């Protein structure tokens, strides 16, 4: 093994001409052996040498071959497919639709060392063309978890194929030679074996760290290791970044772990790469984070609002000489959390415009917005849906900044509508515009709010003129709920407060913590309702615990290490050097460490825990 | 740029277009020359 390509990602898009399309693979899978990502062969055309994928051992995502025009693909040394990423929801291997207008492309696809697809199914349709994998035992290829999740299909009547040679297992092989008959290493073998084998008998039996099959007994006789290959061994985790660290009972830095580069244990992280918090080494990180330099090493870290997108706005831009939101326009506002510009909501949107050909806009489609958490310029909405009793497309909104003021005045402005309530619980600072809340004739609770402390410049006003009366919701029963604060409301619900009353929990305003009866038990801490660690064992009419995690129950719901509350004690972890911990417990549920000459673990104390 | 309708229902950027495979039912991008990926998002890393 070694040496180390990216892999491809293009499912079946196409990289410009065939010729162009044929050069990426090239210079992707050029003198590759181990493919970190997924190997993708597509539009490869007649005659064109696809001699380099010879050299492919490793597979870590998918394989897919669709599409092709080519008669062979020398997948010749490809060993193992991962499977680690699906194609099509769940096919590690798929190899789909393989001609042109005539009935023929893929007629040779000589696998002869593939031995196992670690995860995943196994896809054929649409090869008119192919020979002899029509006879493979895949029950030895594919583990018996994806074995019923299989799309099978040869199709060809007859053709230029020749029969296996005499020497093959029950008829099976990749293609024409003895060299192509199908090697199995798990069917032929033993009760005895976990695992595979290098033969039918059971001294044969090999290591249960190997994939493939084995050279011999040991775990450094594999032919692909299963998990990971650290140095010359194969393991089944990399050296742990983490350790146990005895004197805090708790996971330390460990000096000698070790990061995770495909299936590799590596020192440390190469080129340009970002780490994990699987601990693993990485080109780049995924969609729903992203994240610099913490402390040395570049670590991947959540955004936990959906990653920040800034999107144009009504007015500028690529949305310039737009009136507003529009059917024509709210679709380019998906995944969007701030406006580098205004939100225009007019008229015209709900009723559609015959000079720029735009049809009305669907109500429910308003919210695409609900994303969106700044607006740079200022918010204008002069329209509604009826039906929506609520602005709540912009429940999210934090900040509305008014950098440009609508008639240079206004950074919101709400008029002319059917709502019962502003909906703008998430609504914190409208620092430099005018606010305007006017002709709403059902909008009721936009007194309550005290404006003012919401603004950044010391010159804004407000104008809550021709809505309803204090008088008509007072008596309609339209007030602040009972559980909120002289601060205000953006509604009724007790989700709809600026602050508590009493107590949050989470978001809504509440009466009591769960101190002596919630569903899950409680603490107070800055009149807020957390949540106790699972842990704690909840307590009849008295406290559960004290605090955040879990050295804070008043009595642990399983085991006892240190000052820890645990599930389950400590077994098999890595260790302060040259061991792994294990410990047992004991009746009143404490752990303690296992005799130090055990290191299969025990059952109890001492040489008695531990038998042969 | 031009709405894609892939399995995450992107848009083929960089110049590129949408296609529909008939065989299967599905539908892709045409990269322009020098461009990765499903959507055509990546500088291909060497060509530029
Ligand atoms: C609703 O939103 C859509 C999307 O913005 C708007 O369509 C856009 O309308 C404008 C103005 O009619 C078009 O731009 C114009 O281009 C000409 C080039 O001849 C330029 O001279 C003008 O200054 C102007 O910028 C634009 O093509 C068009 N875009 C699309 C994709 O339709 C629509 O106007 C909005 N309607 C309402 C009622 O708000
Ligand atoms: C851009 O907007 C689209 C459309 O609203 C968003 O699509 C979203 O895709 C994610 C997939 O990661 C969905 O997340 C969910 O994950 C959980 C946990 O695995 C799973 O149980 C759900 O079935 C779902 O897949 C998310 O709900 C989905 N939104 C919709 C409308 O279904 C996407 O969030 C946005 N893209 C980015 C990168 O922000
Ligand atoms: C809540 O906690 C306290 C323990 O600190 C309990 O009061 C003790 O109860 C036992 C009765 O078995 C007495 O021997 C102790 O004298 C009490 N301690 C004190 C300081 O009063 C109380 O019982 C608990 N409540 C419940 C429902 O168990
Ligand atoms: C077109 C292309 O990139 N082919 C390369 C070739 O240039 C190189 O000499 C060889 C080294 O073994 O790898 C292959
Ligand atoms: C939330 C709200 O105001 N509900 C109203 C209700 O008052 C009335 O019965 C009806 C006709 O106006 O429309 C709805
Ligand atoms: C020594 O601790 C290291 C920490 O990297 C761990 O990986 C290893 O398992 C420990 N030694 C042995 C052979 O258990
Ligand atoms: C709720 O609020 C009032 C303060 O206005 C307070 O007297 C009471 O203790 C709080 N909690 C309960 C148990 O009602
Ligand atoms: C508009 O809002 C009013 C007042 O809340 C409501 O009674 C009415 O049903 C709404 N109109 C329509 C057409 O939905």
């Amino acid at each position: 093994e070694k040496k180390v390509c990216q892999g491809t990602s293009n499912k079946l898009t196409q990289l410009g001409t065939f010729e162009d399309h044929f050069l990426s693979l090239q210079r992707m899978f050029n003198n590759c052996e181990v493919v970190l990502g997924n190997l993708e062969i597509t539009y490869v055309q007649r005659n064109y040498d696809l001699s380099f994928l010879k050299t492919i051992q490793e597979v870590a995502g998918y394989v897919l071959i669709a599409l092709n025009t080519v008669e062979r693909i020398p997948l010749e040394n490809l060993q193992i497919i991962r499977g680690n990423m699906y194609y099509e929801n769940s096919y590690a291997l798929a190899v789909l639709s393989n001609y042109d207008a005539n009935k023929t492309g893929l007629k040779e696809l000589p696998m002869r060392n593939l031995q196992e697809i670690l995860h995943g199914a196994v896809r054929f349709s649409n090869n008119p063309a192919l020979c002899n994998v029509e006879s493979i035992q895949w029950r030895d290829i594919v583990s018996s978890d994806f074995l019923s999740n299989m799309s099978m299909d040869f199709q060809n009547h007859l053709g230029s194929c020749q029969k296996c040679d005499p020497s093959c297992p029950n008829g099976s092989c990749w293609g024409a030679g003895e060299e192509n008959c199908q090697k199995l290493t798990k069917i032929i073998c033993a009760q005895q074996c976990s695992g595979r084998c290098r033969g039918k008998s059971p001294s044969d039996c090999c290591h249960n760290q190997c994939a493939a099959g084995c050279t011999g007994p040991r775990e450094s006789d594999c032919l692909v290791c299963r998990k990971f290959r650290d140095e010359a061994t194969c393991k089944d985790t990399c050296p742990p970044l983490m350790l146990y660290n005895p004197t805090t009972y708790q996971m330390d830095v460990n000096p000698e772990g070790k990061y995770s580069f495909g299936a590799t244990c590596v020192k440390k992280c190469p080129r340009n790469y970002v780490v994990t918090d699987h601990g693993s080494c990485v080109r780049a990180c995924g969609a729903d984070s992203y994240e610099m330099e913490e402390d040395g090493v570049r670590k991947c870290k959540k955004c936990e609002g959906p990653c920040r997108k800034v999107c144009n706005g009504i007015g500028i831009g690529e949305f310039k000489d737009s009136l507003s939101i529009n059917a024509t326009n709210i679709k380019h506002f998906k995944n969007c959390t701030s406006i580098s510009g205004d939100l225009h909501i007019l008229p015209v949107a709900f009723r559609g415009d015959s000079f720029t050909h735009t049809p009305p806009l669907d109500p429910q489609e308003l919210d695409i917005l609900k994303t969106v958490k700044e607006i740079t310029g200022f918010l204008l909405i002069q329209a509604w849906p009826e039906n929506r009793t609520d602005l709540h497309a912009f429940e999210n909104l934090e900040i509305i900044r008014g950098r440009t003021k609508q008639h240079g005045q206004f950074s919101l402005a709400v008029v002319s509508l059917n709502i019962t309530s502003l909906g703008l619980r998430s609504l914190k600072e409208i620092s430099d515009g005018d606010v305007i809340i006017s002709g709403n004739k059902n909008l009721c609770y936009a007194n309550t709010i005290n404006w003012k402390k919401l603004f950044g410049t010391s010159g804004q006003k407000t104008k809550i003129i021709s809505n309803r009366g204090e008088n008509s919701c007072k008596a309609t029963g339209q007030v602040c709920h009972a559980l909120c604060s002289p601060e205000g409301c953006w509604g009724p619900e007790p989700r709809d407060c600026v602050s508590c009353r009493n107590v949050s929990r989470g978001r809504e305003c509440v009466d009591k913590c769960k101190l002596l009866e919630g569903e899950p038990r409680e603490f107070v801490e800055n009149s807020e309702c957390i949540q106790c660690h699972p842990e704690c064992l909840p307590q009849a009419m008295n406290i559960t615990c004290t605090g955040r995690g879990p050295d804070n129950c008043i009595q642990c719901a399983h085991y006892i290490d240190g000052p820890h509350c645990v599930k389950t004690c400590p077994a098999g972890v890595m260790g302060e050097n040259n061991t792994l911990v294990w410990k047992y417990a004991d009746a009143g549920h404490v752990c303690h460490l296992c005799h130090p000459n055990c290191t299969y673990g025990c059952t109890g104390p001492g040489l008695e825990g531990c038998p042969t | 740029d031009s709405e894609c309708p892939l399995s995450h229902d992107g848009y083929c950027l960089h110049d590129g277009v949408c296609m529909y495979i008939e065989a299967l039912d599905k539908y892709a991008c045409n990269c322009v020359v020098g461009y990765i990926g499903e959507r055509c998002q990546y500088r291909d890393l060497k060509w530029w």
